[PDB]
């Protein structure tokens, strides 16, 4: 009815807004800075506080000390070496060497004690966020799954009752079978569940173009992981980063086995990791190195096949419990007809087989629906079906 | 990447008579019962086409008149070893003018089972029941595709045959008769199999001590589909 | 001067040089294989000489080297492409180990489990002296390390190592050791204290690693 | 900037009036909330007195430094453009949220404190891979496939038109699609009517040009790329040709297949990976579908797979009929007789032969296009 008396009352104050806002300030769109109205703590106290008392405070580091006397060692980035000393702040007990200190411009003289370089794309592959994979989402498997968190998270969790009877837990299991078994699928339940630092590793991000390159990053990535009390790292597709040793004539595949053989010195001897808890999975095992297979490493050893019926008719309950169907059907049927299938086959032929009620004008499946999922993600893709010659991984 | 066929597994077995286990999976079902009143026998027939048609298609063939079989897996190799049953039955029956019992018919094809090589090729890919009667009643086998064969008295073997299996151990005993068996048979059946039951999605036959080996058609069959 | 250990890598190589790490009161000095190893050049060659100069100045003291196929791959000839770099801090290895100028202040315990890899020049005669491989455990050895990994267990009396190192034949000493945590962990799952003899005999098909694939139809 | 999300009624009523009128009073209350704060403390200006005191504050030789750790309390690690880095403090105009490792921010010129942080100038590659306009034409351009053009809808576009079909069905889209074929079918060409029909941020790559010289570049680039079409919105990745990565050795790559593996597997990574996806798609297309590893093709990291088989000449003369459809065509021609002529022709091939009998005209200079035109026409495209 008051057609336009709603609008330009709607619009007046729509502006209203924007013509006294600009009268607050939260203008001049800038270049990297901060809200005019925000920063008013430093405005005329740590504008000549944090400014005019305040140092630069140059970090360097420490090369060593030497006997009765400070008479420190520096070092600096590019240029040349001193003599410095500490600050009256500080003790002389975490001045040890190899550390980078904190250092002032002018008399050359220790201020803090700094923690030590970690490398940052080491530190982009700590993940710092859980997905949401639910140990109820991996059902057919659920041995498989017993059989890891047993290792896992049981010392974690309660690190009593390994103790209490007198056993060091296994820290080592690698995790294999053919590609879409459900491996990854499965690594994203352990790291909803837990609560340490959770650090992935995919191993082709170790290819580097210089020599020694990643084998210092492994060094680096155990070195804050060592940091940590308990640390979980983990391990995809390592495969990459080494089958095994095979030189001969030109030296071909050097550089990667060099690599290799720093992650078995990180893994065993010499005061080792200590509470630092590793997986890996691979899709090929029969690849890998017999001394990187050794036990002390890589003890547990879990297997992925496909599902005998009922693991599979669980896994039709997991992807097909949430989508409108046919209420009478059943999926025991639908098993029958899937005898070599991955669950990641079984999540297809449920999200193609809603695409069948979505073709003409449906609101739910029905079973003949499902057979026309069944010849053509089974059948009529059976062509390519990826797995038999990963059944022998080859 | 090639192995030989004669390779053995890590595990210690083989490859390929181990795939030939998993390839008799996918048959279709089938169910014989072994009861001293005499042995029933169904299949189904997994009917594709209605312009199929449906008898030329079968899993029941005999050997004598108190020898059945049924198979599954594969289908077109299986027709051999039939004709080498038969021919074996009418060797013996040619030497000794005596009916060869079914326990022996089923080791002399069960020696001819693992044969293949790369002298004088593969394995077989059918699963096999043994329906007779004997000088022992009713007798009822079940062999491998490793040529490995025991006697049953209720065996499930097809695509539902585990499932079948379960269902099928808390419904059998001893003393059971046929009439109730063939009833019990199909209404496992009818749980398994995909298309509504009638009068052309299975067939049957038993073997009696009194007759001979009879096979079912579709006059006196549907009684039981209706009372069922 | 200069020892080699070889062999399977199971064997059990890193466990005598921290034995004798306990045992001699002296300047005991370890290496990485891939640690003589940098982006730029040269640099592991001023590393070998400073460890070596070091070591130099400690007059008792021993130096330890793991896997030195990191570094000790043979040398070949080819155009176009191959590394260097690595053969450089190899060569310093050898001289500055051996050769202009030697002498006798620093022992040599190396560790490795392929030989065919190693350029044979640091396999001469006296630059590495004495080679020695490390076997397979026969059986009573196997018994033995079952034993010495079984100790701080809650032990019943249903032990026979004898039968349990000639029921586990081919195994090393971290398979033998890894028996003894799997069956350390079975009787957590079974929640008993003591262990008995099965609990072993199926940690041994835990360790042995078996694919499962329905097998009741033999014999 | 972002006040009031709602307007749900939409209509003309005393609910849509009343919405206004109680942020109307809101907003007067801003108004004259801030306007008592000048009239009882003028004491500044504040539009640019405590403006230029930041301004006074940070002096005009301002040197672009780049981060590399974090202490919370206004301190850091930071590195200079030399390389020799320092531990300087960072101010309260720096509004501490934009800062991650790596970034560019603004340091003093004397103590080299964190002044402010600086917004990156893009990236080269992000232009270079990022195609800007549609290319061409929609698909009424294509003809004659009419059934994959369907399931190139159903997987990609109507995902993005009716996200209202996947929810009453309780159901995500299929992710990866593939196109395989003859050479010449319409394979890039059926991506241009894509490309044509899309709002979303499209990416396109060729397979070939993923291989490196550098050891890792490759696994690199494709970290990076899908770090780039993640970090956009609902993007659509397409990859040509991507048996390329397998047929052809260069000895510009240092390493050898076993570095090309080494690439499929980082790729095979982020198909697959652990880490929340997102919105984007991928579409691939090759004509060696044989050839390739099966492990990337395996549902979970491709759902469709889409053959183009070889024209039929029904189809064909519809080809005819849009490779000639704005030309003067003299009557003289009878396309039936140019459908025959190979049996199993391409549509590259009778636009091959269009546009070179339009040549063919060009020479002499005529504006009509006649039957000899492609009498030697054919000869010259399909014969050599
Ligand atoms: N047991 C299962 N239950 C439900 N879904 C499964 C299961 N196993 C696999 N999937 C499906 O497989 C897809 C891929 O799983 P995952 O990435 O773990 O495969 P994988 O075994 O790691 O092989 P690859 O390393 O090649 O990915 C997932 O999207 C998931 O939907
Ligand atoms: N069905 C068709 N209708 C119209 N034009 C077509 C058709 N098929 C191919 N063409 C013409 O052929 C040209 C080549 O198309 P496109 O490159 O997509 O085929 P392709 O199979 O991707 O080729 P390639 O195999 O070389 O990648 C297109 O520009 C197009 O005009
Ligand atoms: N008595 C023993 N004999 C052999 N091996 C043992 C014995 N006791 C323990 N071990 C195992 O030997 C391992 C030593 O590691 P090692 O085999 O030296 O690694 P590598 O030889 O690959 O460098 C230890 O992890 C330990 O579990
Ligand atoms: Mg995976
Ligand atoms: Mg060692
Ligand atoms: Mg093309």
């Amino acid at each position: 009815t008051y057609s336009r008396q709603i609008k330009q009352v709607e619009d007046d104050i729509q502006q209203l807004l924007k013509k006294i806002n600009e009268l607050t300030g939260i203008k001049e769109s800038d270049t990297g800075l901060a809200p005019p109205a925000l920063w008013d703590l430093a405005a005329d106290k740590q504008t000549l506080q944090s400014e005019q008392p305040l140092q630069v405070a140059r970090c360097t580091k420490i090369i060593n000390a030497d006997s009765e006397d400070p008479k420190y060692i520096i070092n600096v980035k590019q240029f040349a070496k001193f003599v410095v000393d500490l600050s009256d702040q500080v003790a002389p007990t975490d001045i040890e060497e190899g550390m980078r200190v904190g250092v002032d411009r002018n008399k050359y003289q220790i201020h803090i004690p700094l923690p030590p370089k970690i490398d940052p794309t080491v530190t982009m592959m700590q993940v710092e966020e859980k997905p949401d994979v639910t140990y109820s989402d991996v059902g057919g498997c659920k041995e498989q799954i017993e059989k890891l968190r047993e290792v896992v998270e049981t010392p974690l969790l309660h690190p009593e009752r390994f103790v209490n009877l007198g056993i060091e837990p296994p820290k080592g299991v690698l995790l294999f079978g053919p590609p879409g078994t459900g491996k990854t699928l499965c690594a994203r339940a352990v790291a909803n569940r837990t609560d340490a630092c959770f650090i992935r590793v995919i191993g082709s991000e170790l290819v580097q173009k210089y020599v020694g390159e990643g084998a210092r990053m492994v060094r680096e990535l155990f070195e804050m992981a060592r940091t940590k009390k308990a640390c979980l790292i983990f391990f995809d597709e390592i495969d990459a980063i080494g089958g095994a040793r095979f030189d001969d004539g030109a030296g071909g595949d050097n550089e990667v086995q060099r690599t290799m053989l720093e992650l078995i010195n990180q893994l065993d001897g010499f005061d080792p990791r200590g509470n630092i808890k590793v997986l890996m999975a691979t899709n090929r095992p029969d690849t890998l190195d017999p001394a990187l297979m050794r036990p002390g490493r890589l003890d547990r050893k879990i297997e992925f096949s496909l599902p005998d019926l009922e693991g599979r008719t669980h896994i039709f309950k997991i992807h097909a419990r949430s989508m409108s169907v046919e209420r009478d059907i059943r999926f025991e049927l639908l098993a029958r007809l899937c005898p070599n299938s991955t669950g990641a086959e079984i999540r297809s032929v449920c999200t193609e087989a809603g695409m069948f009620a979505i073709r003409a004008r449906r609101k739910i499946a029905t079973e003949k629906d499902f057979l026309e999922a069944v010849n053509k993600v089974i059948k009529s893709y059976a062509k390519f079906s990826a797995t038999p010659r990963y059944m022998t991984y080859n | 990447y090639d192995r030989g066929v004669n390779t053995f597994s890590p595990e210690g077995r083989l490859f390929q008579v181990e795939y030939a286990i998993e390839a008799i999976k996918l048959g279709s079902t089938a169910i014989g019962i072994q009861t001293s009143e005499g042995v029933c026998l169904a299949v189904e027939k997994r009917i594709t086409s209605p312009l199929m048609e449906p008898s030329s298609i079968e899993k029941i063939v005999e050997i004598d008149a108190h020898i059945g079989c049924a198979m599954s897996g594969l289908i077109a190799d299986a027709k051999t070893l039939i004709d080498k049953a038969r021919v074996e039955t009418q060797n013996h029956w040619f030497t000794y003018n005596e009916t060869m019992t079914v326990e022996s018919v089923t080791q002399a094809v069960s020696n001819l089972a693992l044969q293949f090589g790369e002298e004088d090729s593969r394995p077989f890919g059918v699963a096999l029941l043994f329906g007779g009667v004997d000088e022992k009643g009713p007798q009822l086998f079940h062999m491998d595709p490793s040529g490995t064969f025991v006697q049953c008295d209720a065996r499930a073997i097809g695509s539902a045959s585990e499932g079948a299996q379960s269902s099928l151990q808390e419904v059998y005993h001893k003393s059971m008769t046929l009439k109730e068996a063939i009833k019990s048979s199909l209404i496992i059946l009818k749980q398994v199999m995909e298309e509504k039951l009638n009068a052309t999605n299975i067939e049957l036959a038993t073997v009696q001590p009194g007759q001979n080996f009879h096979m079912f058609t579709k006059e006196e069959l549907e009684e039981v589909i209706k009372d069922i | 001067k200069g020892v080699l250990m070889y062999g399977p890598p199971g064997t059990g190589k890193t466990l005598l040089a921290r034995a004798c790490a306990a045992q001699t009161k002296a300047t005991f000095l370890k290496l990485a294989g891939p640690q003589l190893v940098q982006m730029f050049i040269g640099d592991g060659a001023k590393l070998v000489r400073d460890a070596f100069a070091l070591a130099k100045e400690k007059a008792p003291s021993i130096i330890f080297i793991d896997e030195l196929d990191a570094i000790g791959t043979k040398r070949f000839d080819s155009e176009k492409a191959g590394d260097r770099e690595v053969q450089r801090t190899m060569l310093e290895l050898l001289n500055q180990l051996d050769g202009f100028q030697p002498n006798t202040q620093v022992k040599v315990i190396a560790a490795t489990n392929r030989v065919d890899i190693l350029d044979p020049a640091l396999l001469r005669s006296g630059r590495l002296d004495r080679k020695i491989e490390f076997p397979m455990p026969n059986e009573e050895a196997r018994a033995r390390i079952m034993q010495i990994h079984s100790r701080k267990m809650n032990v019943s009396p249903d032990v026979n190592y004898e039968e349990l190192a000639r029921c586990t034949d081919d195994f090393n000493g971290a398979q033998c050791k890894a028996v003894c945590v799997e069956a350390g962990m079975i009787a957590l799952r079974r929640g008993a204290t003591e262990l008995t003899h099965e609990d072993y005999m199926e940690g041994i098909l835990e360790v042995q690693a078996k694919k499962k694939a329905n097998l009741q139809y033999y014999a | 900037a972002s006040k009031l999300p709602l307007v749900t009624p939409h209509t003309q009523c005393r609910l849509k009036l009343l919405k206004l009128e109680r942020i109307k009073d809101y907003l007067l209350m801003e108004e004259e909330f801030i306007r008592n704060q000048e009239q009882m403390k003028p004491l500044e200006e504040k539009q640019e007195e405590e403006r230029s005191k930041v301004d006074d504050l940070r002096g005009t030789p301002m040197s672009v430094g780049t981060l590399e750790e974090i202490i919370d309390d206004n301190h850091a690690i930071v590195s200079t453009s030399v390389g020799s880095e320092h531990y300087v403090s960072i101010l309260s105009f720096v509004d501490k949220d934009l800062l991650e490792p790596g970034c560019s921010v603004l340091l003093n010129h004397k103590v080299h404190a964190v002044i402010g942080v600086l917004m990156d100038d893009t990236d080269p590659l992000v232009t270079v891979m990022k195609v800007e306009k549609a290319p061409q034409e929609t698909y009424a351009d294509i003809g004659g496939l009419d059934n994959q053009i369907q399931e190139i809808k159903e997987s990609v576009e109507l995902p993005l038109t009716h996200p209202e079909y996947y929810e009453e069905m309780g159901i995500k889209p299929p992710k990866g699609v593939i196109l395989y074929g003859p050479p010449g079918t319409g394979k890039t060409l059926l991506a241009k009517a894509v490309a044509n029909q899309t709002s979303a941020t499209f990416l396109r790559v060729v397979g070939s040009e993923l291989i490196q010289k550098y050891l890792g570049d490759g696994p690199k680039l494709v970290r990076e790329l899908f770090r780039v079409a993640e970090e956009h919105a609902p993007s659509i990745v397409f990859i040509d040709e991507i048996d390329a990565i397998g047929t052809k050795r260069y000895d510009s790559n240092s390493g050898g297949e076993r570095e090309i593996q080494r690439t499929m597997l980082e790729l095979l990574n982020q198909l697959d990976g652990f880490d929340s996806r997102g919105d984007v798609k991928v579409i691939m297309a090759t004509n060696r579908i044989e050839t390739l590893d099966p492990a990337l093709i395996r549902p979970g990291r491709i759902d469709r797979k889409i053959e183009f088989p070889l024209p039929d000449e029904k189809t064909k003369k519809r080809i005819f009929q849009i490779h000639t459809s704005r030309m003067t065509l003299a009557d003289d021609v009878t396309l039936d007789d140019l459908i025959m002529a190979k049996d199993d022709l391409s549509g590259a091939d009778i636009k091959a032969i269009c546009t070179e009998a339009g040549l063919m005209a060009l020479r002499e200079r005529r504006m009509k296009v006649t039957n000899e035109d492609f009498k030697k026409s054919k000869e010259n495209v399909l014969y050599k």
